[PDB]
């Protein structure tokens, strides 16, 4: 059923920029599902287990990935957060809720909820940063983690009981997206292999440039770097499949602002149109928004703020201003250096 | 509690 | 119930390259084992407690050893660190985590230690911290550890646990080559370290003496717990190739039952093999990161394999391993 060329294409269409990611994902999937099918029936014994880990910079659509996949599979998907998880649940929450939450997306159904995905968030928040230390959030949270990831029946009341008895549902089943911005993982990755600073004729020194540090430093990752950052390493080795994805490009941000049906435009035309004055924005605006955008270095996200800090005056005054058709918006406008003209 | 944990 | 030759044997199922830390493994593990059924009704009683050490490059399988060692004999086995210290309860507690309840059963079990040089002492609280914390450790004692978390303690014996410090030493053969067989590598007649990948610095390795481990930063109280000592040898490029297909469980063969499973049949030929060992060099990773190669070399195959038709078999050609090329597809 799982088809990797036709899921690539679904991915774009509400995804773009990370064309090397969608490749990965699609391989993994397809692994994972086979592999149930014929579950320890091959000849090959001690088969690796299929896991996935996302990683990549604010704004590269971690959490949109999550989003669109479950929509397009069929399986339940649940989204979590590894913020609120806490060990041995003094207030805040356990592991063991985790799987309270797919039952209900899965209405109590071991069959179909052991073929289900699992998608956690923040994934760098349970590093383990023990240095002055008990320690509810660190070492506490990982290690029942890696005990739920490496495979093992855990009691979950079904329903809650109107009984003191107990399901034993399967976990090597299901799948986990381990997935979350790091921060200083780059350092790190650079700290360990620089391969510069040469101060002889022949030598080359490069202080700008530093060899597509968003992009290929992320593809040069290691298993060993993660340790440092405060990852235990079981906790990797039971994930081969890493995903890197690169800064999003000019181009990208064209299309993101035009292609997706919750654009920045669509939504601020729309609201415009309510008020009666339709909004106009050229091809010269949307590149020199681009260039501002990847300045900020903030993704997507902090691409709003370059679009409404631009109309505030417009907006503000709008209202108040009558006899006004349609709005044009100039690539000046962008810079604000010269006030837009309206039409009337 | 909390924890406190400097030198 | 084993032997050493049988042990062997099973040992080399999954491991090669390294005969000599067989010997060693094998000898200790059935003495260590033996202790434990005699237990005290012998005449040397308070007899056992012999501790491991394991010294060799990255990428060796040191790891691997216990893993498959724990395996082979059923015995649980964790694998705990020490560059996180600067606790000590983390590493007991952490081998209950594999059944929450051991009374009896976890002090036969097995723990591995990775980066031990990293604890060298610089001359520095860094250093030599953990070497002095680790001694009450090593010669047993019994600490406090709540079981699943909970409101009643436990308390397990540390003697009989094994301990098995692994540990790369980078530029320990330089010290003892001043020491025992030259001074030399600046002077004019003076031998240079010409043969850096030409010759294995293994053999240097195996005349290493307690002694020559204190220049290194180790305190010679912690190294006279581990008395026993294992030297590595520098892997091979063949072993490489060994790795591949030689092992019972080998990715070339996890990656054909994966094929195998969809219908198709997979090949790998020895020029492929022997390009996958250079570039793996270079990352200075050793079999630990050969995985990553082949997942990259083969993801856009294996992304376009489904969706191909009627493809018998899959030839992989050396210039896939090169980047700058497809591999044949058989129909
Ligand atoms: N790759 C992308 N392509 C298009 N739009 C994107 C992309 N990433 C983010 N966006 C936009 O930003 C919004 C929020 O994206 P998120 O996925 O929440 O960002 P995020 O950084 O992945 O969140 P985190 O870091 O995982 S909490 C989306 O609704 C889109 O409008
Ligand atoms: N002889 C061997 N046969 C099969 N795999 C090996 C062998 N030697 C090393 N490996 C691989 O290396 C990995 C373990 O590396 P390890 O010895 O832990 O490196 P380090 O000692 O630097 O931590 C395992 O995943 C294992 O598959």
């Amino acid at each position: 059923l799982p088809t990797p060329h036709e899921i690539r294409n679904h991915l774009d269409d509400y995804v773009i920029g990370q064309e090397q990611a969608k490749k990965v994902l699609a391989v993994a999937v397809y692994n994972h599902y086979k592999r149930l099918r014929n579950g320890d029936t091959s000849n090959g014994v001690e088969l690796g287990k299929s896991n996935i880990l996302l990683i990549g910079p604010t704004g590269s659509g971690k959490t949109l990935l999550a989003e669109t996949l479950a929509r397009l599979l069929d399986v339940p998907f649940t989204m979590a957060d590894a913020t609120t998880l806490t060990e041995a649940g003094y207030v805040g929450e356990d592991v063991e809720n985790i799987i309270q939450k797919l039952l209900q997306k899965s209405d109590y159904d071991v069959q179909k909820a052991q073929r289900g995905i699992v998608y956690i968030d923040q994934i760098d928040k349970i590093s383990r940063k023990s240095d002055n230390p008990r320690d509810v959030s660190g070492e506490g949270v990982q290690q029942a983690l890696l005990k739920l990831i490496e495979g093992t029946v855990a009691a979950v009341p079904p329903q809650g009981g109107r009984q003191q008895e107990f399901l034993q549902v399967d976990t090597s089943k299901i799948l986990f997206i381990c997935g979350g911005a790091f921060a200083g993982l780059d350092k790190v990755i650079s700290h360990r292999v620089e391969t510069g600073s040469g101060i002889g004729f022949g030598a080359t020194v490069k202080a700008k440039s530093d060899k597509a540090s968003e992009g290929e430093l992320l593809a040069q990752v290691e298993p060993e770097d993660l340790i440092k950052f405060g990852l235990i390493p079981e906790f990797i080795g039971r994930l081969p499949v890493v995903a890197t994805l690169n800064e999003l490009s000019e181009e990208a941000l064209i299309q993101i602002l035009k292609e997706p049906k919750n654009a920045l435009t669509k939504q601020y035309q729309a609201l415009f149109n309510l008020e009666g004055v339709d909004l106009e924005f050229r091809d010269e605006a949307l590149d020199a928004i681009a260039k501002k955008a990847m300045a900020r270095k903030t993704g997507a996200r902090g691409l709003r703020s370059i679009v409404e800090a631009a109309l505030l005056d417009t907006m503000y005054d709008l209202p108040s201003m009558e006899d006004v058709e349609k709005v044009v918006i100039d690539e000046s406008v962008i810079d604000g250096q010269s006030e837009p003209l309206l039409i009337y | 509690x909390x924890h406190x944990x400097x030198x």
